[PDB]
Parts: structure tokens; C-alpha cells; sequence
């Protein structure tokens, strides 16, 4: 049909001529973070300011009330006969709850007044010592605060390695790892080995002294432990960008379904929770978000290397096929280390590197059903032997305290990456020692292989666990 | 429908449950004086090493009523003794 | 007030500062006297 | 009449679907644009 | 006279950005 | 003095010495006060 010509008015005539402005509204205000050592005098007075006014705070929202969520003196639940620790371990939803814990943090420190926020210390760049905001003797209330709840004082036992850190694979061992880490493409199995690298130089920095941040009690009262996280969130974060444009989702995950669904505690308390947005905030599929959260970095570079070149130097590990290790570990209750020894196929015993593990007499049991992979092939190609090689591990096993342990752990396993394959390959070694762990999840596409001494010994997929009765 | 297990002294039932849609769960006793709670692990490294979790976190009463979200739960009876005994039933629940 | 110490750390909290300077090649005029130096806009072109 | 050029059965025929997934991401580049112009873009000062 | 309100549509808000005498305090706030 | 109806002034005069003692050395301020009833827990750090 057609329609009346006075609905609509006769238009108009404009001409712009041609070349050869809009305001900058939004000043965004949100508190930024910026590296360690690249501040001065007004904003290193401004952050020694807000952190000694929170510890002078003994208000709900006080330095004390905000940390006895993480490490003591375990107010975990509300009001019941006994109590545990209200610390999320060992559980792939461990990144909100300190995400949570950094932004309240943050949110204290506007409310004192500081208008710049956390900042972060990068440790993949070599550094002869630590900065000296925080080591710092001359009235520094970063360099160690004395718990009025324990009532004693934490000790400093920074790892002189950390400064001489061994070259493996002509890189940083800890930049060459977390490259390793960042080399996965699934969310989970990237944040496994993620959390275990933050466990890693925990104990590194808390060394042997007991009034430690090594252990977990001692742990949630000092200022390099609570800028650590601001750090794992950074890299979490970065991680996140770089994976984004890889054609690979990252927040949608089947592998920790159950957990994904309550709310955070005792974030989700009402007795001791002021802040309304972190009251409100509890749920882990509206936390990824962070313009809610409004706090943003300013750059993303490590170690002078930018995106893309991770994103070629990936394949350009991939390219050069490498063995590795892997263990299986599961809670203890108490933080302690352990070192790895070669036992190669008639061969002296090589050492290669250690482990470190962070927990607490309150700790909810947990366990790691995914693998942890570890690169013990540095002496595989030193002494020349072929990947698919025979030989044994032994463990040495010492809290930080510096004595014996009785908790061992699982045997290993073998996890290959071949040449110009995104897949892995797990080989399992079918030997007389029951010493495997039950159940190991596995990533998409995986290559599986049996390994034996002849002993042929095949498997049968029985279709039940009753099958095992 | 509803599924019932009493805290029985030692378990004949088979350890693995896969349940049906609609299938809520109870706990009984049948002693009055075996009302004990029951917990939950969620792992098959603590069904095997029974590590009892502090606290009432994650543990059903008897006698309760239960309806649980789709999920795999490896239960094991508070008691300690029970560790050594074998109470390690597996249960997950069916969402379709 | 100042010791050694502080006035180190006071030197490597300066080194990282960014600065304007203004580079000077003099000689001397058989007398003393002195320069005022003033900065404007760029506007090399009422 | 009962085609999707009416406004209201359009949404039943999964073209809909396609059209507005595409002009949504032909949409979402122009917030690539503000970045790169160093504009705003996460506020709109227009009918707030 | 008090006339109609509906000839006139509803009113758009916008913004625009731009270009001795000693007192003694407590320790805790010190 | 103790015990004796001139302990407040006396000490109120003891507190102003002081605080002229103390404005000798620099300082802007006289001699902190606070509350011991506030909801705490012990002494304020610098005191240990």
C-alpha cells in the first residue's frame, strides 16, 4: 500500500566541507596499579600512610579484622562448637576468593584515602635484592608488623637463590615455567599448575623460620604475602587477554561444575562483612568481571616481551619435543617442602629441582585429581638417553620447620609434547609397585600409552567401579 | 522418590550409586543411639585416606530429608573407625 | 639529617624520576654574568 | 503478512538470529575504534 | 491556565565534563 | 601529691611542663591521649 506524503517532512540540505572537537569525558575513577619501582615521594608517602593508619585501625574493617579470613586465628564458620579455616585451597575456584580478598583490600585502602592502589612487584625480571619500599629499615612499617592476636613477630627468611637463580634451559627457571604454564590452552589445567606456582615461592620467601609467611597461620599479616595476590591476579588476568584471542574460551568450564555455584565465605556473612559490594559480589560467574570492580593495570609486558611474542614463542618450544614428569598431590595440613632426585637407567642420581607445598591445620581436605606436570628433562638431554626411557624418582620430604615428614606421595607419571602437536602424550608404567594414584582426569585429545618392563600384563576398560568388587 | 540408608555397622551395600531423576536422600539409624552425623569429601584421595574435615562443614543429620544438586559425593560416616571399616559410598545424582 | 644510607636511597628513588633539562655549552665572556631562560608554547608560525 | 518483514514474527525465523549476531559484533568493533581513538566508550552522557 | 502536559515529550538529561595554640589529638589517629 | 583534692591540678599543671618541655624538641604536638575503654585488644604498637 501506499501512504500520505504529510507523514513525513521534507527533508534538509547540510555540506561539510572537507579537511586537508568532542570533550574526553569519564576521567575514570578508579584506583590504578602500578609497579613497585617506578613511584615517587608523594604516592610512596601516601601508600606508608594508608598502611600504617590500617594497622592502627582497630575497627571492624581493621588491618586484623580484614586478615583473619586467610591465615588465623580461624573465626571459620559463624558461631559453631568447633572451627576450621574459611582459606579455599586445592580447589579450581581458588582465584575468587583472593580476587575478593584484594578488593576489599583495596576498597579499605580508598577509605583511608590513598587515591592509587595496590602495587605489584614483578618477580620473572632478574632483581639483586628486594625493593627498597619494603626493605626499608628506617622507620618502615612494610618491613614487619607484630600480631596482637599470636602476639609475636614475623622473621624474614628470603632464599639467597632467588637472586642466583639457576639459568635452565638458557632462561629463568621461574619465567621458563610459568612460559609453560601459559603454553596451556584449557582454563583449569592452566590454573592447576597456576595455583602451584603461587604454593612455589611462598616457602621460597618464608625460608625456616616458624614466625614465617611460609606457614599459613603466620602468612596473612605481611605486605609482600598480600601484594603476592595482586601479582597472581595481574598474571591471571594477562593470561586471560592472551588466551581470549586464541579462539579458546576461558570463564566456561566443565571441569569444576559443582563448585562454581555458592556463595563465597565468610564473604557471604553478615556479622563481620561491612562492604556492601563484596557483600553483594559472592557469586563466582558475576566475579570474572572487573569494570564493576573498577580497578585496572596500565601495562602488561613481562620481562621486555610483549603478546605476540609468547604467542610464537609457544610453538617455537613446541617445535623442540620434550618429556617431562608429573605427580599427584593432595592436602597434608601443614606447609612443607620436597626435592626430587633422579634415579636414571644405570646411572648416577641427578638433581634437577624441589617442591613446595602451603597449608594449615584448618585446611578443608581437598585433593588433585589432574596432574602435575614438572620438567625434569634437563638431565634426560644432559646425559643424552632417549625420551622414552626407563629410570625413578625418589623424594625427600621436610616441613619448613626442618624435619622429617611421613606424608609421601603418588608415584609418577610420564607426559610427553611432540613436535608441532598441540596434544600431550601420558604414557602410564605398568610395573609390581600399586603405587599410582586411583583416578587422573584427562585433557581433550590426549595421546595414551602403556608403558612395561616386558610383565605384559594388558588392561580392560571393565564399564564399572563395581567391576572392582 | 526417596532413598533411605541407615547408619548400618557395617555397609553390605554395594559402593557405587548412580541415581535417577528425582531422587532425594535420607540418613537413619537403626539404633536410636546411632544417630551420629555423616560427612562428605568429595575426592577420591580422601575416600581412600578418610581425612575427617573440621567442623559440621559438608555433613548431613539422620533422619533428614536431603535433596543434593547434581554432583558426585564419595560419603564417609563421621566415626574415625569407620575409615578403617569402609563406609565409602558413592553417590551421583542424575539431572538428566 | 641525611646519612649515607638515606641519601642513597634518596638517589636511587631520584634516578627514576623524568625530567626537562636544559643543555648549556658555555665559555665564559671575560666577565660574569648570568642567564634567564623562560619557556613558551609551540608556536613557531593577536 | 505472516513473513519476518513484520516486526514482531521476525524473531521466529533464525535469520533474525544471524542478523543481529552479526550487526552486534559489526557493532562491538566500533568499541575497538573508541580504544584505538583513545575516546570514551564505557559511558554514554546521551538520555542516561 | 494549567494545559496539557503530553504535547511535550520527556525532558533528556545530559552531561558535559570540564578542561603556640596547640590542638591536641588522639594517638590512634595520629 | 596524692590522696589529696589538689591531685587534678597539680597534675594538669604537670601536664602543661611537660608539654612546653616537649615543644623544645620540634614538634607540633603535645602529649597523645586516648581512650582505654575504645573496643581494643592492648597497648598501641609504638608504646612496644
Amino acid at each position: 500500500t501506499q501512504l500520505a506524503s504529510s507523514l513525513l517532512e521534507s527533508p534538509s540540505v547540510s555540506f561539510v566541507p572537507g579537511k586537508g572537537e568532542d570533550p574526553q569525558p569519564t576521567k575514570t575513577k578508579d584506583v590504578v596499579r602500578y609497579e613497585v619501582s617506578a613511584l615517587s615521594l608523594e604516592q610512596v608517602s601516601n601508600l606508608r600512610n594508608a598502611l600504617y593508619k590500617l594497622q592502627n585501625d582497630d575497627g571492624p574493617n581493621g588491618y586484623e579484622a580484614i586478615a583473619s579470613f586467610h591465615g588465623a586465628p580461624k573465626l571459620c564458620p559463624e558461631n559453631a562448637t568447633d572451627r576450621y579455616a574459611c582459606c579455599t585451597h586445592g580447589m579450581p575456584v581458588f582465584p575468587h576468593w583472593h580476587r575478593l580478598l584484594t578488593v576489599q583490600f583495596e576498597m579499605a585502602l580508598r577509605d583511608k584515602g590513598a587515591l592509587l592502589g595496590i602495587p605489584y612487584w614483578d618477580w620473572t625480571r632478574p632483581s639483586k635484592a628486594l625493593p627498597s619500599l619494603l626493605t626499608s629499615t628506617d622507620n618502615n612499617p612494610f618491613s614487619t608488623y607484630q600480631i596482637k592476636f599470636a602476639q609475636h613477630q614475623v622473621t624474614r627468611d628470603v632464599q639467597p637463590g632467588l637472586y642466583n637463580r639457576r639459568k635452565q634451559s638458557g632462561l629463568d627457571s621461574l619465567f621458563y615455567q610459568t612460559l609453560e604454564t601459559l603454553e596451556e590452552t584449557n582454563y583449569c589445567d592452566f590454573e592447576v599448575q597456576f595455583e602451584m606456582l603461587h604454593n612455589t615461592i611462598h616457602a621460597l620467601v618464608g625460608g625456616q623460620g616458624t614466625y614465617s609467611m611460609s606457614t599459613l597461620e603466620y602468612s596473612a599479616f605481611d605486605p609482600f604475602f598480600m601484594i603476592h595476590h595482586s601479582s597472581i591476579d595481574r598474571i591471571w588476568q594477562i593470561w586471560q587477554t592472551l588466551q581470549k584471542l586464541r579462539h579458546r574460551s576461558f570463564n566456561y568450564a566443565r571441569c569444576a561444575l559443582r563448585n562454581l555455584y555458592r556463595p563465597l565465605e565468610p564473604f557471604n556473612y553478615e556479622s563481620k562483612n561491612p562492604n556492601p559490594v563484596t557483600r553483594a559480589n559472592s557469586r563466582p560467574v558475576q566475579i570474572f568481571d572487573a569494570s564493576k570492580f573498577h580497578y585496572n593495570f596500565d601495562n602488561l609486558n613481562l620481562n621486555g616481551h610483549s603478546v605476540s611474542e609468547i604467542n610464537t614463542i609457544i610453538e617455537n618450544l613446541r617445535d623442540h619435543d620434550r618429556v617431562y614428569a608429573g605427580f599427584v598431590l593432595s592436602g597434608i595440613g601443614v606447609s612443607a617442602t620436597a626435592n626430587v632426585k633422579l634415579v636414571p637407567q644405570g646411572g648416577d642420581p641427578v638433581d634437577v629441582g624441589s617442591f613446595y607445598i602451603l597449608g594449615g591445620d584448618g585446611e578443608m581436605p581437598w585433593a588433585y585429581e589432574r596432574v602435575y606436570k614438572y620438567d625434569v628433562t634437563d638431565a634426560l638431554e644432559k646425559l643424552g638417553l632417549n625420551a622414552y626411557s626407563n629410570f625413578g624418582f625418589q623424594v625427600t620430604l621436610t616441613k619448613y620447620n626442618g624435619e622429617q615428614l611421613d606424608a609421601s606421595l603418588a608415584t609418577p607419571v610420564v607426559i610427553s609434547r611432540p613436535a608441532n602437536a598441540d596434544y600431550d602424550v601420558l604414557i602410564l608404567p605398568l610395573l609390581e609397585e600399586n603405587k599410582l594414584p586411583p583416578k587422573v582426569i584427562v585433557s581433550r585429545g590426549t595421546r595414551v600409552r602403556f608403558h612395561s618392563p616386558v610383565l605384559n600384563a594388558n588392561v580392560k576398560e571393565v564399564g564399572s567401579y563395581t567391576s572392582l568388587s | 522418590d526417596v532413598l533411605i540408608l541407615p547408619l548400618l555397622e557395617e555397609n553390605k551395600l554395594p559402593p557405587k550409586v548412580i541415581v535417577s531423576r528425582g531422587t532425594r536422600v535420607r540418613f537413619h539409624s537403626p539404633v536410636s543411639s546411632l544417630n551420629a552425623n555423616v560427612k562428605e569429601v568429595g575426592s577420591y584421595t580422601s575416600l581412600s585416606l578418610c581425612s575427617i574435615p573440621p567442623g559440621d562443614a559438608n555433613s548431613y543429620d539422620p533422619d533428614v530429608n536431603y535433596s543434593l544438586e547434581p554432583g558426585d559425593y564419595f560419603f564417609v560416616s563421621s566415626n574415625k573407625a569407620r575409615c578403617e571399616q569402609g563406609t565409602r559410598v558413592q553417590i551421583s545424582i542424575d539431572d538428566e | 639529617g641525611l646519612n649515607i644510607e638515606q641519601l642513597y636511597n634518596l638517589l636511587e628513588q631520584r634516578r627514576a624520576r623524568e625530567r626537562a633539562l636544559a643543555s648549556f655549552t658555555l665559555h665564559g665572556l671575560g666577565f660574569s654574568a648570568n642567564v634567564r631562560i623562560k619557556v613558551c608554547d609551540h608556536d613557531d608560525d593577536q | 503478512p505472516y513473513g519476518m518483514s513484520t516486526l514482531e514474527y521476525s524473531a521466529y525465523d533464525p535469520i533474525f538470529f544471524i542478523h543481529h549476531s552479526n550487526v552486534d559484533r559489526q557493532f562491538a568493533i566500533w568499541q575497538a575504534l573508541q580504544r584505538y581513538r583513545g575516546l570514551d566508550y564505557n559511558s554514554a552522557n546521551c538520555n542516561i
